[PDB]
């Protein structure tokens, strides 16, 4: 007799992960002992076609971050994990002043002390966030471009003047609160074929759902 | 003494022992607000509710005991035996009557209740070895019923000196013949497929073995009428 | 200070704990939320809505896929023969799978409620007849012919009076639990039945096409639900 | 933030402390508590019901197992003859094990209360005679004979005027501890005993059996308890 | 003159041990580092008797983990003990994607951390679990098989792309909470043979109790 | 969650602390006490009773 478990926020709730950084000792990745993920939410593969439901969403992220070696072992490692704000400037390097704005909310914690969470607000300028835009921002490469969907930037490094001692894994993971959403559209049933557009593979265009010999054998 | 009537069905029975209701609970029907609302399950009156009257098993000396299982006796039986599989799903009751017909010098008693989701464990090839699942004649032995070979663990590993704490009731020779028992429906379903299970088992052992002298009738001829209460189904086909 | 004991849990990060978390920017006041058309509240909303159901899901030929969208009838059908049929499964395969309604089911998995599948006759206007829409429930049989399925529950659809028509189908229930392969899927068994036959011919006069085609649409009652949700997709993003 | 002090105790996991966890599925609306008939509460609600005692206890024959669950009585029994003895002792081995109230005792370390044992005449219904059942209560010794257990305790019973006779067992605590082998176990001592003598003979005319079964049935008052849960088996699940 | 120790509730609580999960470095045992241990509660010995009292049951279920070294010893490794609902797929792989679904709760501790704990509702469709089933879902070797009565999956696993460095053992606890049951029948007098049948030997058909030589020498 | 600082004294176990702990038993209903004679509740009630002085204290 209940519907509670249909309902938007039920729907979406739930810590996914959505991203990983590798900071190894040894390495073509990310060499210099730091990094810096824009935040995408489509990190989460199936997140991708559930949001597309909708034009329009609003919401607020809880993130958790899990950090530890890649046997997933635990070490006596000091992290600052960084939020740059959109707007604010990402670090270049593993001692840009960036690390040091106070505009630019930083959480420090120990490997050891449980993941540091925080939730980040609905940052966009624009009443929602929308994934959809028909237009370009004042044949051009800016189609579909909804720019004030920026979520801001992670920036993640091991704390200190030298290299870590340690190869480095964290993980993002991040569940979606107070979920509000508009304007319903059909669910994706061709793959996707980039992050930006709704381009799908014009050979490979597949029925919606499996296929039988007649249309009175069942 | 005194006979009743329901539909074409007439049995002669005594005046109205101590029956017993299973459960204290009496087979009720299922209101409105159910899971099936769209199709209204209609509720057989007529002559589907009527007194069945089953081949008389006859009691002897070395008889082990006896079980049907329900709704299974019947799914074969009349004009509710069309309906129980020509029909999607069901609920019922069932007024169960057994008696005896034996003289003041035969002697015996039989313990007569009813078991919910009654499994039949079988003997698993003796050693205790071999994983053989009984077969569909011990599992669902229509109206002719079937004896139990284990009559000690009920053919299922389960005492039986301890069934008393089913619905029961007993059938001493010296001071009664008939015994008589009311199920309600019971299920962790308010519906449930009549033909693929059955929701209990009625159970007839001689727990005191029947005995009497030579000369006397060497059988008792035990005759089991019963009858649907309350029954409701769903969804012909 | 006060006097406390940890209990265990204790620093465990559940990927559905829903407590709170401190906030990165405390100052921040985010934007307005304005008021936009169509807000969707509960996913069931949606799912009481109609989509085509691809009845003739058989042509996969890349160009003939919007023929899945829509049956035909034609005058070269005798009296009784089976026009089509499918059964009343929202979540499996097949042609509910183009329905909106099956598309949902694959984040739940249970439900049920009662289902309606609408019909649309969409031929020359000149065009009359009888068709023989019947619903062989769970666990019944197809019905041999348009006779004994005219015995069950059934509507004789006169697309020549009503260009639309609409059937309920009471209930479906996708629950029973089954540990096939070695992958424990949650599956109806509940495969109603709807079976359409040509319960006359179809009559058109002179100068009118001798085919027409129908389309079905479905969506679920009010009375529908849905339980535990299960991301599953073949269509994830793309690296 | 606010002060605290971690107490001794912190981070402990006690297999009985009974504190609440975090649920795993915060949304899910478990399906609905209907009505089921005969609903067990408390555990002594089937300590209460009548289970055949198997005061017979002695064949073990495979196919004879049916017999511990009566003992008999005959025309060749002399008048004074002890025809059955046991004891008040639910726990301990023996009758009382085949009894449900004495298979619950074992899970269970301490208890006490009234006890009640009903005889059942299975014989033909043209016997007749008398019994004396008599209860010497814990610490006297088991009568002589059936004239000094007939100034104890005791009931004439005609079984040929009632088929049944109920007696009553005052009462039985198993609380003295017992240290003996190495392995300390809470035993009677209390145990009552219940003997059962030939008052009369067996009088059957012609044409009946010389011979009927007395069935015993056991449950326990409602004054009765049952203290400190002891998990206790000898058939475990298998591997 | 109280009777609070005899109820249902009562009888059942206590967290016993149902499980335990061998994760060893070398091994024909589990041998890429993760394991999947469909909730059974008859892992408790004494259980299965006690349970088959009655023919349904209701209840919740909470959860504790105690992990460590074989010599009893702890380490800092971290862990992903994941809860796979009935209906979600079981990872096959120590990298099957079913790791990262979000409606597959998880929960991440450190060995160190003491155990995690979480209770589990009452899962099953049917209003109750129902220990015997006299039928066949629509001689088999289908009967007596109640179906709804899936608790679901947990699946344990080290943490990382990497195998763990140290061997690891899990136990799951279990206390069983708000407890409701129907329908009590014959207690188990003989020895049980398979986890689905009531099937006995009966080739050692033993008397219910202890035997005696006479009825009349006590 | 709710925000804390644990202050120093975090963990010790005082032998003289007289806090609460959990019971190990907590369904167990311990035998009722009932009427004993003459019940001792302070001290100061057994050192006002007269006992023998041994004032000659020498043999030994």
């Amino acid at each position: 007799h209940s519907t509670a478990e249909t309902t938007l926020d039920s729907f979406f709730s739930r810590a996914g992960l959505v991203g990983e950084i590798d900071l190894p000792l040894k390495g073509t990745t990310n060499p210099n002992g730091y990094a810096n993920w824009d935040i995408d939410i489509t990190g989460y593969a199936q997140m991708r076609r559930k949001v597309e439901l909708f034009t329009y969403m609003r919401f607020d992220a809880e993130f958790t971050f899990v950090a530890c070696t890649p046997t997933g072992e635990v070490v006596p490692q000091l992290l600052q994990y960084m939020f740059v704000p959109p707007g604010a400037p990402k670090p270049d390097s593993r001692e840009s002043l960036a690390w040091q704005t106070a505009t630019n909310p930083s959480v420090f914690v120990k490997l050891s002390d449980p993941p540091a969470q925080v939730s980040v607000p609905f940052m966009s300028p624009a009443s929602a966030y929308q994934w959809f835009y028909d237009g370009y921002p004042t044949k051009d490469l800016e189609y579909g471009a909804m720019p004030n969907n920026m979520m801001g930037t992670f920036s993640v490094r091991t704390v200190g003047t030298s290299k870590s001692k340690y190869p480095l894994v964290v993980r993002i993971y991040m569940r979606m609160k107070h979920v509000r959403a508009w304007i319903p559209r059909p669910m994706r049933n061709q793959n996707y074929l980039f992050k930006a557009n709704p381009n799908y593979a014009g050979n490979s265009i597949k029925p919606t759902g499996a296929s039988r010999t007649a249309i009175t054998t069942l | 003494v005194a006979q009743l009537t329901i539909g074409n069905s007439t049995i002669t029975t005594q005046e109205a022992a101590n029956i017993i209701v299973g459960y204290g609970e009496w087979p009720s029907y299922c209101s409105d607000s159910d899971a099936t609302a769209v199709d209204k399950p209609t509720r057989p009156d007529v002559s589907v509710n009527r007194f069945y009257t089953l081949d008389t098993k006859l009691w002897e000396k070395s008889s082990k005991g006896w079980y049907w299982k329900f709704p299974d006796v019947l799914t074969e039986t009349g004009v509710f035996g069309q309906n129980a599989q020509f029909h999607y799903l069901y609920r019922s009751g069932f007024c169960i009557h057994v008696q005896c017909n034996a003289s003041k010098f035969h002697q015996g008693a039989l313990l007569v209740a009813v078991l919910p989701e009654y499994v039949i464990g079988t003997v698993a090839g003796g050693t205790g070895t071999e994983d053989t699942h009984p077969p569909y004649k011990q599992t669902q032995p229509g109206a002719d019923g079937f004896e139990l070979q284990h009559p000690y663990v009920l053919d299922a590993g389960i005492p039986i000196s301890q069934l008393t704490v089913c619905p029961h009731q007993w059938i001493n020779l010296r001071t009664n013949n008939c015994a008589t028992i009311i199920v309600p429906y019971i299920n962790a379903l308010p519906f449930d497929s009549a033909l693929n299970h059955c929701n209990f088992g009625l159970l007839v052992v001689p727990i005191s073995p029947l005995d009497y002298d030579q000369g006397a009738t060497p059988v008792i001829p035990i005759t089991i009428t019963l009858a649907p209460m309350c029954s409701e189904f769903a969804g012909l086909r | 200070g006060f006097p406390t004991e940890l209990k265990p849990g204790t620093n465990q990060f559940l990927t559905t704990d829903d407590g709170v978390s401190a906030p990165i920017l405390p100052n921040f006041h985010p934007t307005p939320c304005i008021h936009i058309p169509g807000e969707v509240r509960n996913l069931l909303e949606l799912c009481q809505v109609e989509t085509i159901l691809e009845v003739n899901n058989v042509p996969t030929n890349a160009t003939s896929l919007m023929e899945r969208l829509r049956f035909p009838v034609s005058a070269q059908a005798g009296k009784g023969e089976l026009c089509a049929v499918f059964r009343a499964d929202p979540g499996r395969n097949g042609p509910w799978q183009s329905t909106l309604l099956g598309q949902l089911c694959g984040y739940y998995t249970q439900w049920s409620g009662s289902l309606e599948v609408t019909f649309m006759f969409t031929g020359s206007f000149m065009a009359t007849g009888k068709m023989l829409i019947a619903y062989t429930p769970p666990g019944g049989p197809l019905p041999k012919d348009r006779a004994t399925a005219m015995l069950g529950t059934h509507v004789i659809w006169d697309f020549g009076l009503q260009s639309s028509v609409t059937l309920v189908i009471p209930w479906i229930s996708n629950t029973h639990y089954r540990a096939h392969a070695r992958d424990g899927v949650f599956d109806y068994y509940t495969t109603g039945l709807v079976s359409i036959w040509y319960q006359t011919n179809y009559v058109v006069p002179i100068g009118a096409p001798n085919t027409a085609y129908i389309i079905a649409l479905a969506a679920a009652q009010k009375n529908f639900t849905m339980k535990l949700c299960k991301d599953a997709s073949d269509i994830l993003q793309t690296g």
